[PDB]
């Protein structure tokens, strides 16, 4: 079942930049007291991003899947549950749907009937759904306030996702430093992924969830001793 | 695994010539192959 | 080769492709609709 939240203020973005955010692991090769130059899709450095708020307020707009997203949130709460990506968002084409429940994750390619609002509570999203091509079960992936990044990623036939988690201060704002992000998950879709909605769940508990886009650069990469990504120079 | 003399090992279908000891490098997850600043291999998880 | 098991002697109908399509696909990438492909201008609304 579908209802509509009659209540809510408009969507209005507030605005920050992305200081030396979103560089993520290119290769599965060990390497150790190296610097090496990269090229590919990377969130350039002092990048302007999109700020939405979850507090009777809830921010649950169609956005646009260009080349890649950087999906930042700041919770205590774990308000934000999960995302769907598709073109149409109807059920005249295939979306796919990462849903987190409190103990696993739910990954799911189908034809869904999603609803003119979509929001956790229930599971009041879909109204039928049909041609279930892939499914998946995993670990939570989001398992006083906590960071969490990630980095969606489209690219020939198979939905990348690269993710970091870290516990901040108090201060929600999106911290000024540096982030390495990690492979995570490699998921085979073979679907075309223009738009995206993100689910939050309504009781409202204080959330922030803050979007960037990626674009064609090439990247200066260090590695240390031990092997892990220490820091990076943006060319341009 | 004869050690300490000029073989060709074949691991998991890498092949070459090389000698081998143990060594104290830490390989996250997914990874199992490394190389150094000249790019051949010289950690290999057994 | 698999004429023998997926030949019938009245014919066998049941496997399908795409004929029309408003641009190419992209590698290893699906598609499964069955909208109504528009060859001119006067949309269709389904009419076939
Ligand atoms: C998508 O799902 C629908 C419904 O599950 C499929 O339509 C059915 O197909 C079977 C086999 O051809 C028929 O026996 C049923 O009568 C159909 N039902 C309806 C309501 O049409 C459809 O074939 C599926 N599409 C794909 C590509 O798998
Ligand atoms: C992915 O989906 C988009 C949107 O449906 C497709 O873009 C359309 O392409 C046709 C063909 O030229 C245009 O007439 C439409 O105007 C495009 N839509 C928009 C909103 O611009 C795109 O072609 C799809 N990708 C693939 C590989 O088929
Ligand atoms: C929500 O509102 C839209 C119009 O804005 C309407 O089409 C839809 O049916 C409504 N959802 C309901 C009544 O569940
Ligand atoms: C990025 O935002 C910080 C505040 O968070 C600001 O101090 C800094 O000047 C901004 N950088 C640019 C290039 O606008
Ligand atoms: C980000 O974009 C918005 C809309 O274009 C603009 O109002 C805002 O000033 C931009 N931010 C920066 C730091 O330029
Ligand atoms: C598909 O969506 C249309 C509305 O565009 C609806 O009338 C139809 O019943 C839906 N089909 C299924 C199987 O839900
Ligand atoms: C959560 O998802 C898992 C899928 O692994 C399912 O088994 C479980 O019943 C769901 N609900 C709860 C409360 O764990
Ligand atoms: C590598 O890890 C060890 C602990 O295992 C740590 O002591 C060392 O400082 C790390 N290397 C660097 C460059 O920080």
């Amino acid at each position: 079942q579908c209802v509509n939240l009659t209540g809510r203020a408009a969507i209005q973005p507030s605005f920050t930049n992305s200081s030396q955010r979103g560089v993520y692991y290119p290769d599965t090769i060990f390497r150790s007291n190296t610097l090496v130059l990269s090229q590919g899709y990377f969130l350039p450095f002092y990048s302007n991003v999109s700020w939405y708020y979850a507090l009777k307020r809830v921010d649950n707009p169609v956005l646009d899947f260009k080349d890649g997203i950087y999906f930042a949130a700041t919770e205590k709460s774990n308000i934000v549950r999960g995302w769907i990506f598709g073109t149409t968002l109807d059920n005249t084409s295939q979306s796919l749907l990462i849903v987190n429940n409190a103990t696993n994750v739910i990954i799911k390619v189908c034809n869904f009937q999603f609803c003119y609002d979509p929001y956790l509570s229930e599971f009041a999203v879909y109204s039928s759904y049909a041609n279930c091509t892939f499914e998946y079960v995993s670990k939570s992936f989001m398992l006083f306030d906590t960071l969490r990044e990630f980095v969606f990623r489209n690219v020939d036939g198979y939905f990348k996702i690269y993710s970091k988690y870290t516990p901040v201060n108090v201060n929600s704002n999106l911290p000024i430093g540096f982030s390495a992000l990690e492979p995570l998950v490699e998921i085979p879709a073979g679907i075309n992924i223009t738009k995206f909605r993100t689910l939050l769940t309504i009781h409202v508990f204080s959330a922030a969830y803050y979007v960037g886009y990626l674009a064609p650069r090439t990247f200066m990469l260090n590695y240390n001793e031990n092997g892990t990504i220490t820091d990076a120079v943006d060319c341009a | 695994l004869v050690k300490n003399k000029c073989v060709n090992f074949n691991f998991n279908g890498l092949t070459g010539t090389g000698v081998l000891t143990e060594s104290s490098k830490k390989f996250l997850p997914f990874q199992q192959f490394g190389r150094d600043i000249a790019d051949t291999t010289d950690a290999v998880r057994d | 080769n698999s004429n023998n098991l997926d030949s019938k002697v009245g014919g066998n109908y049941n496997y399908l492709y795409r004929l029309f399509r408003k641009s190419n696909l992209k590698p290893f990438e699906r598609d499964i609709s069955t909208e109504i492909y528009q060859a001119g201008s006067t949309p269709c609304n389904g009419v076939e």
